[PDB]
RNA sequence: UCGGAGUACAAAAAACCCUCCGAGUGAUUUUAAUCUAGACAAACCAGUCAAAAUAACCCAUCACUUAUUGAUCCAAAAU
RNA sequence: GCCUAACGAGCCUGGUGAUAGCUGGUUGUCCGAGAAAGAAUUUUAGUUCAACCUUAAAAAUACCCCAAAAAUUCCA
RNA sequence: ACCAAAGCUAGCUCAACAUAAAUAAAAUAAAACAUUCACCUAACAUUAAAGUAUAGGAGAUAGAAAUUUUUAUCCUGACGCUAUAGAGAUAGUACCGUAAGGGAAAGAUGAAAGAAUAAAAUAAAAGUAAAAAAAAGCAAAGAUUACCCCUUCUACCUUUUGCAUAAUGGUUUAACCAGAAAAAAUCUAACAAAGAGAACUUUAGCUAGAUACCCCGAAACCA
């Protein structure tokens, strides 16, 4: 199989946003880790979690490379 | 398929319930009842807005009368009350102008006193 | 890997026995049940069962003629065409149901499958799901079933999925005869509609076997 | 975490009456009846827009249409008689090698590529050929035989370089 | 349902031409007991004693 | 099902991204007084405006 | 339909059955070969300027300065 | 002129729910924002994109704008 | 309390199953019109090819074929409707026209007449009940008395730059009566380099659901 889901969301034609799906463990801790990781790099931490029956991690920027690398090396 | 059922009849019943005491078909027919109801509400708002104006004018007239009884007019009394730092409303002032002539007589005396003192200080 | 352990209580269903032990591992269980999927599945199941027999007659389908009732001008009356017009009390409706249709639609396999799966999870975690080794009804009478449901304190509505439909007459005969509380259905005929219809689920070992096989094969086919 | 929180509390057993959609799932369809937009149902005052007889699309109002002022070219002439060839990247191939698919030379063929869901269906394409456009070919795995209609120069290059076999039919 | 509202409108319209006399026992909707009344009577007013004499006071 | 307008299909070309392409008009005749550069640039292609490109998209 | 000068006072644009003149071209000599940036104007469609590279040499004047034309499909001297 | 009480071409039925850019009409509540003219058209009582406006998201910055300069056109 | 409403039942729509001769047009669409026009007269099954190959004042529009894929009976009714709905139908009657033809309206007591059991008696219309001291009123409201005079206000709707307008529509009441189309998109979910029930799409897509384009009217033409 392939490691982790990766959702590239398009709100409009020329506009792009990043979307992650819950895989292993609780979403809160991983979200905090995402904030702490993206804070020095981006300068800000615009991380938002949308949870109904499952969850969606949405941030402002493109971290997807670091996303895949992180969730790969971690193994979750 | 739906039905007209009692909905329209109940709405008409309500409007006609509010259409009571009206004259003629307006207390009977539905359409004229509505047309009269709209006007009734508009007149309600407008008259409730102008009620303060009517009461104010009436009070001003009464106070003007009670003032003219003492030899001074309404504007002079108003000015004197302003310089006397009196924030008393014209409603209570009119009530005193009716039931309690003594208080209004005192205020008029102080008014003439302030007017005479200002006219003597200006000269 | 989190392994869920469910206890299967074997009932010999004669009377006064709640004692039985079997270790079950229902990997079919889901963390959070989807209300949206379940609702869509229910709505769809309600949708494809619609006959769509509603019929009316548009002004063109009215038996009445298309002749003009009077002259256009000079008559003093209003301008009017055929009396089958919707403005006439002798006419029909234009926007009416008369034109037929089909209210059903094709729902993706993963959606309905995950629907049955999630529903099964709901019934599972709700304690309303019980697993047995087999089923016995030696006396085969309504009174026995009623007093059994009352003594064992089962749910108000219990859906029994046991048989493969090819055997065991003694059970089916009494179970399918004049019983509002209990409902019968083969293991291969198990559906989400039937589960959501009842407040309590009771399954046997072969039923759970075929069910978990079908659901694991569909989950493995949906994951791959 | 939600399983434990749902199993901890005793709910209403979720009767069919307790079924509710997620927020924003189904739209509250707008009905023209009301004082919100008066009597025109959003069609505006008069005009031909009000009528159901309103003019057809692709019409500029009687002035010379946009498409009529445009010259002609053989762009559409191609889509009919063109010979169809589908390019395939070596990255996809090495990806198939890394997916744990069939290793040996003999069974490998286009059919096996069909069964692996790695092929593009060409029902409307007559005389369908198979071509290979090079990409993702850096340090790709070795000893893999590939049989295609016509392979590009860099494709045959890349394949033969690592010891692969190119079969041209 | 339209039947319940038609029955309620008919009962409310029937009570206009017919006026029933006031009853003392059916006056209060909830059950009327001696202790409840004297308890509230004790909670409202400052001080209340002699429950027997109090009950006797309302007896005719 | 909808019928695509052939008038658009012939003289217009849609890419995979949804971009429309058309030939420059004016090259057909009366080139005697026209500059060779004009004809040269009229023999090339041009992309349609998004407003009209959408209209041509709905017809394809 | 188009161009110029006023109405339309020191970047644009701006009407009337307002007001002056001009065009569907006329002539004399050298000749405008291939295409890469980047802009003006512009609802659509039509119009202007053009560094620079390559191959081969080493457009211009009058009609005050600009005007002096025609978007599709269909025919022909032949491609 | 007449051809069954109205004949510049009868009446009945059917095509037919002919066509109408016109005219006469289009029903419950509350909240926020909120339009009067750029060129064309066998076109002026109609249309097609600009001049506006509304919804839902993103990346920017924008204006009132003084002296360097050409009532304005530009910019602290 | 008067004319009056309110209480039921016939009745049917649709799906499935059983069982003495001879090229019709035109109105219309292409906002005119002239070549042209899905459609209709008889034969013409599903998936996909495909709105493709082509045709067309190359305008509107029209539009395949080669080829592909398919399947055994037995299991009946209603998220169709009631005297304005559903067929017009208690009926092609009464009646109209020379004729062809056009075409209606119309029943309720109770288990039992055993003829006073019922239960409301409120829709527009007049009776029980008229204006009332020398006073003005798009018809009320604030005050005021258990009623009124005084003071404060230019009908509704439609059409318009603008209507109380002496511009339009309405006797009143009841009832009937006019926004039903998803491509691309926004949004809710399924899975994800794959989606989707052997059909298509796809440099984050794909699938499913949910969101926006109403009626009446000619003078005439043709058979």
């Amino acid at each position: 199989m392939h490691n982790i889901p990766v959702y590239r969301d398009i709100t409009h034609g020329n506009r792009q946003m990043t979307v992650i799906r819950k895989v292993e463990g609780d979403i809160w801790a991983l979200q905090k880790d995402v904030e702490d990781f993206l804070s020095p790099l981006l300068g800000k931490t615009p991380v938002t979690q949308v949870n109904e029956v499952t969850g969606t991690l949405r941030v402002k920027g493109y971290f997807d490379q670091q996303l895949k690398a992180w969730l790969l090396e971690k193994g979750f | 398929l739906r039905s007209r059922v009692t909905d329209r009849y109940w709405r008409v019943q309500e409007v006609l319930k509010h259409a009571r005491h009206f004259r003629g078909r307006k207390n009977r027919c539905y359409r004229l009842a509505v047309r009269a109801v709209t006007r009734a509400f508009v007149k309600c708002t407008r008259a409730r807005r102008l009620k303060k104006r009517s009461l104010r004018t009436l009070w001003i007239n009464r106070i003007t009368a009670a003032s003219q009884e003492h030899g001074l007019k309404y504007p002079a009394f108003i000015i004197n009350l302003i310089k006397c730092q009196v924030e008393l409303n014209r409603k209570v002032l009119a009530d005193l102008a009716i039931y309690e002539p003594k208080t209004f007589k005192s205020l008029a005396a102080l008014a003439k006193r302030r007017r005479x003192x200002x006219x003597x200080x200006x000269x | 890997x989190x392994x869920x352990x469910x206890x299967x209580x074997x009932x010999x269903x004669x009377x006064x026995x709640x004692x039985g032990l079997t270790e079950l591992h229902p990997d079919v269980f889901s963390t959070a049940p989807r209300l949206d999927i379940l609702h869509q599945v229910a709505i769809w199941q309600k949708n494809f069962k619609r006959i769509s027999y509603a019929k009316t007659k548009t002004r063109a389908e009215v038996r009445g003629g298309g002749r003009k009732p009077w002259v256009q001008k000079g008559s003093g009356r209003a301008r009017h065409g055929s009396i089958r017009s919707p403005i006439w009390r002798g006419g029909g409706v234009a926007h009416g149901p008369r034109g037929p249709t089909s209210y059903y639609y094709m729902l993706p396999m993963k959606v309905r499958v995950q629907g049955l799966k999630v529903a099964l999870t709901v019934k599972l975690a709700q304690d309303d799901l019980h697993i047995v080794d087999s089923l016995e009804l030696p006396t085969a009478d309504p009174q026995y079933l009623i007093e059994l449901a009352r003594y064992r304190r089962w749910g108000d509505s219990v859906l029994l999925v046991d048989l493969e439909h090819e055997d065991m007459p003694q059970n089916v005969v009494a179970a399918t005869s004049g019983l509002k509380t209990f409902n019968l259905v083969p293991a291969v005929g198990l559906n989400v509609h039937s589960m959501l219809k009842h407040q309590t689920l009771v399954l046997t070992l072969p039923t759970v076997a075929f069910l978990e096989e079908k659901l694991x094969x569909x989950x493995x086919x949906x994951x791959x | 975490x939600x399983x434990x929180x749902x199993x901890x509390x005793x709910x209403x057993x979720v009767s069919l009456a307790n079924l509710k959609p997620n927020p924003g799932s189904r739209k509250p369809e707008r009905r023209p009846r009301g004082r919100r937009r008066g009597r025109k149902c959003g069609r505006g005052h008069k005009g031909e827009r009000q009528r159901g007889t309103r003019p057809r699309l692709g019409f500029e109002g009687g002035q010379t249409p946009f498409y009529l002022r445009i010259p002609k070219y053989g762009f559409n002439e191609g889509h009919s008689f063109r010979h169809q060839y589908q390019p395939l990247s070596l990255n996809r191939l090495q990806y198939l090698i890394d997916l744990g698919r069939v290793d040996p030379t003999q069974p490998i063929d286009l059919t096996q590529l069909v069964n692996g869901r790695g092929v593009t269906i060409q029902p409307s394409k007559r005389d369908y050929g198979v071509q290979l456009v090079e990409e993702g070919a850096d340090t790709f795995k070795a000893k893999v035989n590939i049989e295609v209609q016509m392979a590009s120069e860099l494709a045959i290059a890349a394949i033969e370089k690592n010891g692969g076999v190119v079969t041209t039919a | 349902x339209x039947x319940x509202x038609x029955x309620x409108x008919x009962x409310x319209x029937x009570x206009x031409x017919x006026x029933x006399x006031x009853x003392x026992x059916x006056x209060x909707x909830x059950x009327x007991d001696y202790h409840a009344e004297i308890q509230a009577f004790g909670h409202r007013l400052q001080e209340t004693f002699s429950l027997d004499l109090l009950k006797t006071a309302f007896v005719n | 099902k909808r019928k695509t307008v052939k008038a658009v299909i012939y003289r217009f070309l849609r890419l995979h991204s949804g971009l429309w392409l058309r030939r420059k008009a004016g090259y057909k005749k009366k080139l005697w007084k026209k500059t060779a550069a004009r004809k040269r640039r009229l023999r090339e292609f041009v992309f349609c405006n998004k407003t009209q490109s959408k209209l041509l998209d709905k017809m394809t």
